[PDB]
DNA sequence: TCTACCGATAAGCACAACTACCTCTCC
RNA sequence: CGAGAGGUA
DNA sequence: TTGTGCTTATCGGTAGA
């Protein structure tokens, strides 16, 4: 009774003069599925 | 409904009337050019009653009414009482004459009054 | 202007028929007259003045109603005042006003303020062209008297309120000149029914 | 049907009846005020043009309401006779 | 006419009208089946059923208070209002 | 209601003449049916003719075939246009005093000569020595749309008239019910939103033709205004007839007593109230 | 960009009230002739040549004359100089939320972004006005919502895309608010919220409410449904469905009956009986949904023989048809038949994307 | 094959059923199981494919 | 000479769009 | 306890 | 998405003293 989702990572660089954003549900037999 | 363009300014001309010349002239508001007019015609439109565009199919406007039907006259070739009657001029006669056409699908007979 | 002449002839014929149906002793000469006789006995121009007559009831000679034709349309309060003064002087209690256009609100207030003293009826020329009573759909209407009303109420043991209602503005009520509190007997083509004018 | 020949005869009869019903509908569609000159007993040279344009009648019918209703009524009247063929081509022991 | 406009002056609406020569025993062409489905889509009990119920309710709310009394007259529940003096009763043995 | 369907029955004195009913119905239809002036004119144009005191004149060319079909003439349509202009004269808020219309079979127009059997109608404006009408836009947008909508036959109130045949009319004959057919006419008039009723306006239009229309059976098709015109009983009878017709068309058989009871219950207070809550509240009040 | 043909209400008297052409661009309500002369046009004859009506009608001419007069009365000396540009800039700057860009910048990236040249967009506007006039005259039929030719479907590439975008926007707003509250008075792993998007997606999938394509509020229902395990046929037909969003499904109207465009795409014989009849359509066995193409077909189209669109507005077209790519005018073709035949031949030889439609109609000549 | 838009003709079905040794119209002579007498009219019999729905009688008792 | 009610027409706002049941699935 | 979608007569 | 009412309200719009 849990969610079949995959985490999303993207690098963020802060300039002053890979973090976790969310998990998207994964469809069965998609490009990322066992 | 008749628009023309000046040969020098290539802009729309506006009709006007001259009191001294008593003639029709066309002048544009951008350049001071007054040319002579032809046929003295400033408007021409064919009278058409198609003001309801894309609406005459859904709504029955009844542009062509149906001919009336009567059951008093009796046909000759067949014993059918239903017939359509209307008034129309003859080939050369003057006036309106009442006609009768049998409504029997198997008769197809027409006669005059 | 013969169209106006025949319009006035139809109006006069309908008014005479209504008066005869209401029981005002209308002579057969005024009922069986033709258009040719009507225009021969009229003259050159009537100016809506010769039609002003005075008719009394057949049973009682004291009761009388006078039909008044206004000289012009869009009548105001001066003509109403003159008519009221004439009715007071001649001692008449009923009058019929055959007007051309609709009355003014001031005329309505004037005719409603003095309704208790005298009763007035207003008819349009467009309504008096065809006789309403002479129709296949309109059944026979019979106005009941006080004794008949009392007997009807006593026989069914029912109050006057607990009866079918007919509004005063109905064409039949104005045709018969019915007031509030009078019942009518209707025969349908047998069973009969009664309507209470409210 | 009793056999194959009866079935073929019934099919041909149904086709001819439908064609006759369509012709009757097209004839009935001409009962309008626009054809009063053609319906009169006179000399008109446009008799062939009324029957040459067969596909235009359908378009003229489907664009109108009164014409469509008249066509439906005429088609039902002419199709009653077509429906009346089951008693001729049907047997007494037919369950339907 | 099936392709939008019958050769253009253009058209905006149509009233479909077609005749199917084939029957249900010999089979139906796909265009014939399409025509039949379009024609038969108008048949639905639940598509238009609120109107009879509303009419029945509004008529019952008017007619439920009408009864006949011992005097032979047809009265009303509110104030004993008189509606009909006599019931029609073509056959009066009742 | 906007449709305001009416019903007019023919008189019984037309049976003496052969095919009298058909001729009478056709004459009535030709008399009280609206025919706009736009349906008669084929080409409308404005020509700069230049005391006329009219800088712009309006040309309306009408083919003789249309006039022959509609049984009209140039003088008749000119008189009708003049009568329409002088009757209302409430529109055209311009500095125009009068308006004279001329008739000429042949006009000095060299622009086109495609039709040789088409007459020309010239509309000339009248100006009291001013230049307030010398503009073309105002004329084109006011005078042209005005007279094209002015009817040449019938009145503006009546929209369409059709001839129908019936076997069970709502209004039966006096006593001669032997015949089982009639050729009455159905009249549809524009909804008069004012205090004037459509029946009264129809009575005024039919003044020239009164004896042909049987007024002892003619009744409005509507239920509510019939009660005001002829009385509550006539409206109740028409309501009962319509209810019987609806029941028969529904395919069911219903006894007369139920329909009579419904009709009498819906007209207790002398007025046919609606089936909503407002009608019930008014009836109880 | 909306062009509307309606009567004139601004600076209009009782006598002059007739249909005119108006332009609704950035909520400005500007006349069409001012926009025409602002986009590199300096002659009425050229503007009329651009709008090639090619028909005889009095109403169209009257409407054009009225539009010209309205444009002349709105701005004085609008033909000479840059008065039209100043007027349109003033109209744009008068809005409640005007853009920060100038008149020149707003005419490039906001008005027809697909056309880089300032004169080609004038020709596109002229073509649009010509199409509107032809539709008004009755020579061209209007678009209908029942046909699949004017409808597109989105399963997951755009249905979840807007939800992801709005959740990301909300997360960014929360992050910047937290940064403004925290900077004045830190790793980037704490400012960005990692649970808001997940919770929003979970709520959307559970409650079934989905974001409206055109409205921020008023979430629509019926987008996400459940599956059935009674038989595999039920779960096969549940995965292949199309939903038509109609307000007040009680009165569907025209979008209930099968359309001729449903030939081979959706089943016209099996619809759910009930309130949603006709709204839900089951896809056919030979049904495929086209995806977005990654390669550009401009070079391939130019290689077939298509010529570029003329930059100058003074040179008209004689018989050259119009080539439209995704609603964008990309060039002209001399003969449409041979061009379409060659394009189809190239497509059949695995030289063009297979999910491409080539339409050639002799009515619109494009 | 029973393809919807490619159904075989009725004559083909009748011939196929006739070649199997039965009547061409699908009806066969039956005998009453209660009295043993032979019925006058033949009864049409055939192995049609039926389905069982999820609605049960005991699920509606209230 | 200057209103006092009366009338026609947008306009914006409301209530209403059938019964008796059985299911799942978030709260 | 309500709410949302499907179905039965 | 319409179907009826229902109340403002909004301009004239007539007499009218
Ligand atoms: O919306 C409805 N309102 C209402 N009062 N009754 C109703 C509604 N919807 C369905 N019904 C009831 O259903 C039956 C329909 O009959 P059905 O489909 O069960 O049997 P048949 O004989 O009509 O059709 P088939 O299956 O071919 O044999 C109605 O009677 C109604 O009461
Ligand atoms: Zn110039
Ligand atoms: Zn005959
Ligand atoms: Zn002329």
């Amino acid at each position: 009774n849990m969610t079949y989702s995959a985490r999303i990572k993207v690098n963020v660089q802060v300039e002053v003069f890979d973090i976790l954003i969310g998990s998207i549900p994964v469809m069965v037999k998609s490009i990322l599925c066992k | 409904s008749t628009m023309k363009f000046c040969r020098e300014c290539n802009n729309i001309l506006y009709p006007k009337e001259d009191k001294e010349q008593k003639i029709l002239l066309y002048a544009c508001r951008n350049c001071d050019h007054q040319e002579v007019a032809d046929n003295s015609c400033v408007y021409r439109n064919e009278v058409h009653h198609s003001v309801s565009e894309r609406t005459q199919i859904l709504t029955d406007v009844a542009s062509d009414p149906t001919l009336p039907r009567t059951k008093a006259v009796r046909c000759s070739k067949c014993q059918h009482r239903e017939a359509v009657f209307f008034q129309a001029t003859a080939r050369g006669e003057e006036g309106m004459t009442l006609f009768f056409v049998c409504c029997n699908p198997n008769c197809g007979h027409r006669w005059r009054e | 202007t013969e169209e106006e002449l025949k319009r006035l002839y139809r109006i006069q014929k309908t008014l005479m028929q209504m008066l005869r149906d209401r029981g005002y002793f209308i002579a057969d000469s005024e009922l069986t007259m033709t258009k040719q006789q009507f225009i021969r006995k009229h003259g050159d121009n009537m100016k809506r003045e010769d039609l002003v007559t005075l008719k009394a009831k057949r049973n009682d000679n004291s009761d009388q109603l006078y039909i008044f034709f206004p000289d012009e349309a869009k009548v105001g309060v001066k003509t109403m005042k003159m008519y009221t003064n004439r009715m007071k002087s001649e001692n008449v209690f009923r009058a019929i006003l055959v007007v051309q256009q609709n009355l003014t609100p001031f005329a309505r207030t004037c005719i409603s303020e003095i309704s208790s003293k005298f009763h007035l009826e207003v008819f349009q020329e467009a309504e008096m062209l065809v006789n309403i009573k002479e129709h296949v759909l309109v059944p026979e209407h019979q106005v009941l008297t006080t004794e008949e009303k009392k007997t009807l109420l006593e026989r069914y043991t029912v109050k006057e309120t607990q009866l079918p209602r007919i509004q005063v503005t109905d064409p039949i009520a104005r045709y018969f000149g019915l007031k509030r509190g009078q019942v009518v007997k209707i025969i349908r083509p047998r069973y009969v029914t009664y309507r209470y004018v409210v | 049907s009793s056999d194959l020949q009866s079935r073929k005869n019934l099919t041909e009869e149904i086709s001819y009846g439908l064609r006759e019903a369509e012709q009757v509908c097209n004839k009935q569609q001409l009962m309008v005020e626009s054809w009063r000159d053609f319906l009169a007993v006179n000399g008109e040279d446009k008799e062939e043009d009324s029957v040459s344009d067969l596909a235009r009648f359908c378009y003229e019918r489907q664009k109108s309401a009164t014409l469509s209703e008249l066509a439906v009524s005429a088609f039902k009247d002419a199709y009653r006779d077509v429906q009346a063929l089951a008693y001729r081509y049907g047997d007494q022991s037919n369950s339907f | 006419p099936l392709r939008g406009a019958k050769g253009k002056t253009t058209t905006e609406s149509y009233v479909p009208y077609g005749v199917i020569e084939n029957s249900f025993l010999t089979g139906l062409n796909p265009l014939e089946s399409f025509v039949h489905s379009v024609t038969s889509r108008d048949s639905s009990f639940s598509g238009n059923a609120d109107l009879p119920g509303t009419l029945s309710r509004r008529l019952m709310f008017f007619m439920r208070d009408i009864y006949a009394a011992y005097d032979g007259t047809v009265r009303n529940s509110f104030g004993n209002q008189l509606v009909q003096f006599t019931y029609e009763t073509d056959g009066p043995v009742e | 209601q906007r449709e305001q369907t009416m019903s007019l029955y023919l008189s019984e004195y037309l049976s003496k003449k052969k095919h009298g009913f058909e001729y009478g119905s056709l004459e009535i239809k030709n008399h009280l049916e609206k025919l706009s002036f736009s349906e008669i004119v084929s080409t409308s144009m404005i020509i700069f003719s230049p005391v006329p005191l009219s800088p712009w004149v309006c040309h309306f060319h009408i083919s003789e075939k249309v006039l022959k079909r509609k049984q009209l003439s140039a003088e008749s349509v000119v008189s009708s246009l003049n009568e329409q202009y002088k009757s209302r004269n409430r529109e055209l808020k311009l500095d125009i005093v009068d308006l004279d219309i001329q008739n000429t079979n042949h006009c000095s127009s060299d622009d086109q000569a495609m039709k040789d059997d088409n007459v020309c109608i010239t509309v000339t404006v009248v100006e009291a020595s001013k230049h307030s009408v010398l503009e073309l836009d105002a004329i084109r947008l006011v005078l042209i749309p005005f007279l094209l909508d002015s009817p040449v036959k019938g009145d503006q109130g009546i929209k369409k008239v059709n001839i129908l045949w019936t076997d069970r009319p709502k209004a039966p004959k006096r006593n001669g019910n032997h015949l089982a057919g009639e050729l009455y006419l159905k009249v549809t008039m524009y909804g008069d939103r004012g205090k004037r009723n459509c029946w009264t306006a129809l009575l005024e239009t039919c003044l020239p033709i009164m004896d042909m229309i049987d007024w002892g059976r003619s009744h409005p098709d509507n239920i509510r205004q019939c009660c005001s015109v002829y009385g509550i009983d006539a409206g109740r009878s028409i309501f009962v007839a319509n209810l019987e017709s609806a029941v028969s068309d529904t395919g069911k058989e219903i006894l007369r007593e139920h329909l009579l009871l419904v009709a009498d219950s819906l007209s207790v207070t002398g007025e046919f109230v609606a089936l909503n809550a407002k009608g019930w509240s008014k009836q109880r009040q | 960009f909306i062009v509307r043909l309606s009567e004139n209400e601004k600076a209009e008297d009782y006598k002059r009230r007739e249909k005119v052409l108006t332009v609704y661009f950035l909520s400005t309500e500007i006349p069409v002739w001012l926009l025409f002369f602002a986009l590199g046009v300096s002659s009425d004859k050229e503007a009329m040549d651009l709008i090639a009506f090619d028909g005889d009608d009095a109403s169209i001419t009257n409407s054009l004359i009225a539009s010209i007069h309205v444009a002349d009365a709105v701005c004085e000396a609008f033909r000479c100089g840059n008065n039209a540009l100043t007027y349109v800039e003033q109209q744009i700057k008068s809005t409640k939320f005007p853009p920060a860009e100038s008149v020149d910048e707003c005419l490039h990236l906001y008005l027809f972004p697909g056309l880089q040249s300032l004169k080609k967009k004038a020709r596109f506007l002229g073509y649009m006005v010509k199409c509107l006039l032809n539709s008004y005259a009755g020579k061209r039929k209007c678009e209908n919502r029942d046909s699949f030719r004017n409808k597109r479907i989105e399963l997951a590439g755009e249905l979840l895309e807007r939800e992801i975008r709005v959740h990301l926007a909300h997360a960014r707003r929360k992050m910047t608010r937290a940064m403004q509250k925290h900077l004045s008075g830190k790793p980037i792993e704490h400012y960005l919220d990692a649970s808001v998007i997940t919770n929003g997606l979970s709520r959307a999938f559970s409650t079934g409410a989905w974001s409206h394509p055109f409205r921020k509020m008023e979430r629509v229902s019926g987008v996400v449904a459940n599956l059935g395990r009674a038989n595999p046929l039920q779960t096969l037909i549940d995965l292949r469905r199309t939903r038509q969003q109609v307000l007040y499904t009680g009165k569907v109207g025209d979008a209930r009956y099968p359309h001729p465009s449903h030939w081979g795409r959706v089943c016209f014989l099996s619809t759910p009986d009930g309130e949603n009849c006709g709204l839900v359509k089951n896809m056919s066995l030979l049904g495929l949904v086209s995806t977005q193409s990654l390669e550009s077909v401009v070079e391939k189209l130019f290689a077939c023989g298509m010529e570029e669109l003329m930059d100058d507005t003074c040179t008209p077209l004689f018989g050259k048809h119009k080539v439209l790519l995704n609603g964008d005018w990309v060039g002209l073709c001399a003969d449409s038949e041979s061009f379409v035949a060659e394009l189809k031949s190239r497509r059949r030889q695995s030289e063009l994307p297979r999910e491409m439609e080539i339409k050639r109609d002799k009515d619109d000549n494009e | 094959h029973a393809t919807p838009f490619s159904t075989p003709g009725v004559t083909e079905i009748t011939e196929q059923l006739h070649r199997a040794g039965f009547s061409r119209w699908g009806n066969e002579r039956v005998y009453n199981g209660r009295s043993g007498e032979m019925m006058r009219s033949m009864i049409f019999m055939g192995p049609t494919f039926y389905q069982r729905l999820v609605h049960m009688s005991e699920d509606k008792v209230k």
